[PDB]
């Protein structure tokens, strides 16, 4: 490849549900994704979104495009649909974890195809709403994505963790634990 | 339960900045990339059958060409020496270190970014080498990342290490 | 400075 990697448009579409996603990436990172409802660029890093700019409008104008030719490729193919993944759920902490000191249980999910997922937080059993931000999809080289979600906790030698993927490609939701 | 999924990006792939530039921009449909254009190529090409009905004709339309080929001037380099440069190529965030016992030494390098470093462990003044296991680059998604380096052994030992964010190496004694 | 991004043709059917 290269020393640096640009992607300068990610359109991703699904039908049915109507799902879009827009996103910049860099060197493997989310610049911003495009609020389709909004019509709001979202930078990942609040920083950057005041040193540049993204107009929204063409984040939406990719999307209307790409949603149409899902149209004529869906015929064009004969309808042939997405075959679902199996996505692999790894769970770490941000930090080294020191009892009574606040860190981030993050939940890494990859091989995820189509993408559409539940990632939710499992906290002695009990979903864990509270502290809770999940990242867009991330393309991989081999055409599925990648989610992270994130849980801000106080570390506990009285608490047990889990990372819960639920999808398609899975029977039942997952449970992946940490401790 | 029939899925459908398409995607589109533009790809820019820079070495050495902008000195050279390759631009690729893909069309997939349910992981099928089935057109794609190249810079490499000057036009786009069917990487699949789906793809057949689109590329030559978008090659014989002259503004298509034009417009697809300009992009590695109007997008990739645009955005590596513009907003880029003010943004991701600028980013320098220090690591935090920190020596813990497993045994084994256990040096956490946490927070930092770029990805380019280099941590290395030292016995009384010495590199060790030998004994040393260090994780793969871990990407913790929201534009920092994280390495641990193991020694196998525990003298005084520190953590040493190197980052752009860094006038000067951290070495961390243990 | 504007990030500018690529845009997909659109295709007829
Ligand atoms: C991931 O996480 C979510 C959240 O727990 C899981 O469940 C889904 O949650 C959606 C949002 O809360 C639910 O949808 C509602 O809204 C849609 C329109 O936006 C509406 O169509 C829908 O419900 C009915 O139909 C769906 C099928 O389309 C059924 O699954 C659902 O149970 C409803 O059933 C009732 O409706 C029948 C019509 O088909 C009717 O005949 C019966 O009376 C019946 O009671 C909701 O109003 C969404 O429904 C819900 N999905 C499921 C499967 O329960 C989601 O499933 C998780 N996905 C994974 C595993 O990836």
């Amino acid at each position: 490849e290269a020393d640096h990697v640009g992607t300068y448009g990610i359109s991703v579409y699904q039908s049915p549900g109507d799902i879009g996603q827009y996103t910049f990436e860099f060197d493997g990172d989310e610049l911003f994704y495009v609020d389709l409802d909004k019509k709001e660029t979202v930078w990942m890093l609040p920083e950057f979104g005041q040193l540049a700019s993204f107009d929204p409008q063409g984040g939406l104008q990719n999307i209307a495009v790409v949603k149409h030719n899902l149209g004529c490729l869906t015929k064009r193919s004969n309808s042939t649909p997405a075959t679902n993944e199996a996505p692999q759920a790894t769970v770490f902490p941000k930090s080294p974890v020191l009892l009574g000191q606040p860190n981030t249980l993050i939940c890494f999910v990859d091989n995820i195809f189509p993408p559409v997922i539940n990632i939710t937080w499992l906290r002695n059993s009990k979903s864990v709403a509270d502290g809770v931000y999940e990242t867009s999809f991330f393309v991989n080289r081999d055409y599925s994505f990648h989610k992270l979600s994130y849980l801000t906790f106080i570390p506990s030698d009285d608490d047990i963790y889990d990372c819960k993927v639920e999808h398609w490609g899975l029977e039942e939701p997952v449970l992946k634990h940490w401790e | 339960e029939r899925h459908f999924v398409y995607q589109f990006m533009g790809e820019c792939y820079f070495t050495n900045g902008t000195q050279r530039i390759r631009y690729v921009t893909r069309y997939i449909y349910n992981r099928e990339e089935y057109v794609r254009y190249d810079s490499d190529v000057g036009e786009h090409r069917a990487v699949t059958e789906l793809g057949r009905p689109d590329a030559e004709y978008w090659n014989s339309q002259p503004e298509i060409l034009e417009r697809t080929r300009a992009e590695l001037d109007t997008v990739c380099r645009h955005n590596y020496e513009g907003p880029e440069t003010h943004t991701s190529l600028r980013r320098l965030e220090q690591p935090n270190v920190v020596i813990s016992l497993s045994n084994t030494l256990v040096c956490s390098v946490t927070d930092f970014y770029p990805a380019k470093i280099k941590v290395r462990w030292f016995r009384n003044g010495q590199e060790e080498t030998v004994g040393v296991s260090s994780t793969q680059l871990i990407r913790n998604g929201d534009w920092t990342f994280q390495v641990l380096v193991m020694l196998e052994m525990t003298e005084v030992y520190t953590c040493h290490v190197e980052h752009p964010s860094l006038k000067s190496p951290i070495t961390v004694e243990w | 400075g504007l990030y500018l991004e690529a845009v997909p043709l659109q295709v007829g059917c």
